[PDB]
């Protein structure tokens, strides 16, 4: 794996930073950011910014590949609903 | 004269006052939350806050336990000066002043 250190940032109503491993799967992902919010997990609903759009798109199983793709200096930027 | 100093924002809205703090324990030296939140009781007698710093993107972050106080500790950029103030800057805003977040996509 890598020697880097990466961080997931979070956008709920305020801002978190968490440490991460590159390219986890959203299962992990979501349970990691539901916990630091103290959220159910169901009401954890998150968002990422795919290559050159102003739009967000749902993260999902499907689309945790392409989230991971737009990391910037070492830190994926998520948002959070709410 | 050997007084450590932190420097702390004091935020109302989206602006903040400017307060330095004794503190007794060494510069080099990386704090409990918990001890933090009693520092900010004694010094603006209120515990309706959140604790935060400013990282290298200019983002506000919500620090909700030690290891996140020790990220912003570790990732502090302040430079030794004669002053004796401790590298990173403690910002303290209102629980729900959700107003200073850059939380926008």
């Amino acid at each position: 794996g890598s020697h880097m250190a990466y961080t997931l940032k979070v956008h709920y109503k305020y801002t978190v930073v968490m440490k991460t491993q590159p390219g986890l799967p959203y299962s992990q992902v979501r349970d990691m950011v539901s916990k630091k919010l103290e959220l159910r997990l169901e009401h954890t609903k998150l968002s990422y910014r795919p290559r050159d759009s102003n739009e967000l798109v749902p993260l999902s199983e499907d689309s945790m590949k392409d989230a991971w793709g737009q990391v910037k200096n070492y830190c994926l930027t998520l948002w959070c609903e709410n | 004269h050997m007084t450590n100093w932190l420097r702390v924002y004091y935020y109302e809205d989206t602006i903040s006052t400017i307060k330095d703090i004794a503190v007794e324990e060494d510069l080099s030296s990386t704090p409990l939350l918990k001890d933090l939140l009693e520092l900010t009781r004694r010094e603006f007698q209120r515990e309706d806050i959140a604790l935060n710093y400013r990282d290298a993107e200019g983002d506000l972050v919500r620090l909700l336990s030690d290891e996140d106080v020790a990220l912003m500790v570790r990732q502090a950029r302040g430079l030794p000066s004669q002053k004796r103030l401790f590298p990173w800057k403690l910002h303290i805003t209102q629980k729900d002043n959700y107003r200073v977040y850059n939380t926008m996509p």
